[PDB]
DNA sequence: ATCAATATCCACCTGCAGATACTACCAAAAGTGTATTTGGAAACTGCTCCATCAAAAGGCATGTTCAGCTGATTCAGCTGAACATGCCTTTTGATGGAGCAGTTTCCAAATACACTTTTGGTAGTATCTGCAGGTGGATATTGAT
DNA sequence: ATCAATATCCACCTGCAGATACTACCAAAAGTGTATTTGGAAACTGCTCCATCAAAAGGCATGTTCAGCTGAATCAGCTGAACATGCCTTTTGATGGAGCAGTTTCCAAATACACTTTTGGTAGTATCTGCAGGTGGATATTGAT
């Protein structure tokens, strides 16, 4: 009877922004969880290595961006980099 | 008395099974085979339901991938019939042995 | 002004 | 009427797998060769999985034991945790 | 008085959770303020991209509920997602319809 | 004047290059190719000499590897002459391409 | 200053003989004449992928020099781990 | 002249233990150094992951041992597990 | 009475160094006393195995000094080291002599 | 062509498995306020990378020549695809208990600190020596005949 | 099965390049041996969900008939190997110039940490409905003729 966290709530918000009339099966949602956890580990992983390679204690937005450049193909990178630069912009301008 | 020619039902199976996602091995024979192979690493072992499904999913996906690469090796030798030497060449170039 | 996809669709507005 | 568990992986099943893979024609030797490959796959994965199980001092192999094993064997599976 | 780091950043994805998962994950001693905002944005984008194309695929099969088959079709029909997930098995996804030309009957 | 038959010097060369470890591409051409490709990604780059030698070591090991898989592909098709379609199949099965 | 001499067409420095030698190490006895241009294509794609990741490491380090470590880290990433140049 | 450290000194010790009249080129030693750092990372990485998978915050000899079983093939694992189990039990009972 | 943990454990390989690299590499919050000793011992075992076989390749080729070719011959001629290092390039190794049978002449 | 057998396709229907929606409870995110750690900014090294050039082996390009490989053709025999049945195995659905996991408790073990001591790196120096590269000369391999 | 052209082998014989091996030497790291923290093995227990086991159901084993695929034999066209010839470019080994990595010292931001306040996200639950079947009847496909 203990808390089993997931990304379901967020996957479901993003689904409703993108396909407001569209639902998602339990199995599909399991695949989207696996997805987010995977890309999480891949990105955090490369960031960690990048930080270690430059003798740094700290993983900043910059290590996340370089990681994303190394890990995402062609146009996915370019769009991910701008969504990520944007969210950091919008957050730095929030009193 | 009407009989389909060799390779006409084959194409039809291809179109049918490429359209579906159902597992294509029977659960119980697969479950038995897991438990056997496992026994030889640790005895008196229990398996979550999902744990056996995760294996079957993985193992079927693997073999289907392998049949695709195998098929390309048969077609490369100007045949349409997969043979052991196809499966063996696919595995060799994938780096699964030799 | 939310997420913009490769297709060119957006995530609504505010 | 008793037989090996591996032969439980029947000609018609192996035929269905091949068909998903777009195979039209199948030599009769394939069925034993496929069983051979299958066994090795399950050997490699179940070994690592059970090694997870033993490390967690459990007597039950979890989905995660398998998902973690599939991940290190280069066969990452989505939909069963992780 | 309290306003989620997510709501400040413009994101559905949880900036707080991503920050904690970066801590409890032994990636580095320290974690820049922005790093979890960026990471959460990237995960949201990629989630949008996949739910976009999966949505499209679901609609096409005259369907309003995304299933794994729809995920597999979206990914394996996108050069870029297919590369990013080249070594990944979507359970219950099947494959793309693909018959080698030389396997088609003659007439 | 006495000729070796086609194949005899080829086998002599296989024996010779398989015995040795020396890089087989000229140093300077390869360095220009590295500087050209790098320059098109970023201007004003320099290279540690070791960085280039590492690239050359990594490229020759890759191409030699690929020719072994390519030769298996030619031999599977009952030829002894490698052709593009052999390289293409090797790379498709190595999952270096779709 | 001097500015650098223009680099063009360097892929053709990968001569037919150099490609024969590599094939021989790989155990090849006979080579189609189309193999040379196919190998150049494959080599360019390999070097572009390694160098793009090397140079990303160089840029993230805020250096102007690509080090052997940059290359080694790129190779490791690409699953072509190289021994003999650090790390 | 910043002290850039390696496993050379130890590699050379072990060389003399097994082939007492045998030398090693600095290239060959370069390879042995890469080999040690690589296996080090692979084992440490499996171990790090093993501990996270089990909600532990400590890498013990137990985690190293399982890592070796996952990473090394059959016989190399058997022998590596011996030399490790021995080295520890001895280190422990040498206090 | 300063003993190194190497000597306590009966190892050439440095247990201190290995303790520290496990520390600075952010593998985990905390590192047990056993871990560095075990790991240094496994690294020492494996480097002994490779030097045994490369030593033999050196002697077979009528040489006193192990070069990278000797390490490549050792590793590639050993089923288990070959698997351990199957995605690894040994600079200045070369390859094993190996000609496919069909390529050899005559009947 | 025709003609029929079978497969395939689309509209409509409908029961419930598997979604979406709703609520209270608390773990874990956010807020505030000191407590440490860092990662540029400036300012110098020497390291090492660019460049340029001269002389000479060493490999590249190109054209000629023909051995033998590839791939098109033909064809015979064997080997897989198809198919019609019932029985044997799997699938389905309904109970006992192994053991996972929840959780609290206390000590053996790991951290934190700041000493003292020793290792391992390097620069510098010399000091040695394995072997690459060369050169004959005796021996093996290949291909003509 | 003879012979000659030319490749290959192997044992000598050098001169270093690169290895080994001193130093002395020091600076950073490993070790020592209390002071402080705490993570995880221990023991208990509850309640999932796993193994087992007996009716419901279709999938598979089987043997026969032959369509058409594989692979064998043959042959000619022409591609790719060998090699001779001419010479361009790479290799090598200097010199000088400087760009830029790599250090080492102030710190003012930046992030960690310890504690408190707040609420978002989870787990029961409680409804709602997408769609997997099923049926009917039209049309397309395949293969006989
Ligand atoms: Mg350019």
């Amino acid at each position: 009877r203990s808390r089993k966290e997931s990304y379901s709530v967020y996957v479901y918000k993003v689904l409703k922004q993108v396909h407001p009339d569209t639902g998602i099966s339990s199995k599909a949602m399991g695949i989207m969880n696996s997805f987010v956890n995977d890309i999480f580990e891949r990105i955090a992983g490369e960031a960690s290595r990048l930080a270690h390679y430059n003798k740094r204690s700290t993983i900043t937005s910059r290590e996340i961006q370089t990681a994303v450049r190394l890990l995402l193909p062609g146009e996915l990178a370019k769009h991910a980099v701008s969504e990520g630069t944007k969210a950091v912009t919008k957050y730095t301008s929030a009193k | 008395p009407h009989r389909y020619r060799p390779g006409t039902v084959a194409l039809r199976e291809i179109r049918r099974y490429q359209k579906s996602t159902e597992l294509l091995i029977r659960k119980l024979p697969f479950q038995r085979l897991v438990r056997e192979i496992a026994q030889d690493f640790k005895t008196d072992l229990r398996f979550q339901s999902s744990a056996v499904m995760a294996l079957q999913e993985a193992c079927e996906a693997y073999l289907v991938g392998l049949f695709e690469d195998t098929n390309l090796c048969a077609i490369h030798a100007k045949r349409v019939t997969i043979m052991p030497k196809d499966i063996q060449l696919a595995r060799r170039i994938r780096g699964e042995r030799a | 002004p939310g997420a913009r996809l490769r297709s060119g669709r957006s995530t609504g507005a505010p | 009427v008793l037989r090996d568990n591996i032969q439980g992986i029947t000609k018609p099943a192996i035929r269905r797998l091949a068909r998903r893979g777009g195979v039209k024609r199948i030599s009769g030797l394939i069925y034993e060769e496929t069983r051979g490959v299958l066994k090795v796959f399950l050997e490699n994965v179940i070994r690592d999985a059970v090694t997870y199980t033993e490390h967690a001092k459990r007597k039950t192999v979890t989905a995660m034991d398998v998902v973690y094993a599939l991940k290190r064997q280069g066969r990452t599976l989505y939909g069963f945790g992780g | 008085k309290a306003k989620t780091r997510s709501s400040r950043a413009g994101l559905q994805f949880p900036v707080g959770r991503v920050h904690r998962l970066l801590r409890k994950g032994n990636y580095s001693e320290r974690v820049g303020a922005g790093a979890p905002v960026y990471l959460a944005a990237v995960l949201e984008y990629l989630t949008a991209e996949i739910l976009e194309l999966a949505g499209n695929a679901a609609r096409d099969n005259k369907k309003t509920r995304i299933i794994p088959r729809h995920l597999q079709l979206a990914i394996r029909n996108d050069e870029e997602l297919n590369k990013l997930l080249g070594r990944v098995t979507i359970a219950q996804g099947g494959v793309l319809p693909n018959i080698q030309a030389v396997l088609l009957p003659k007439k």
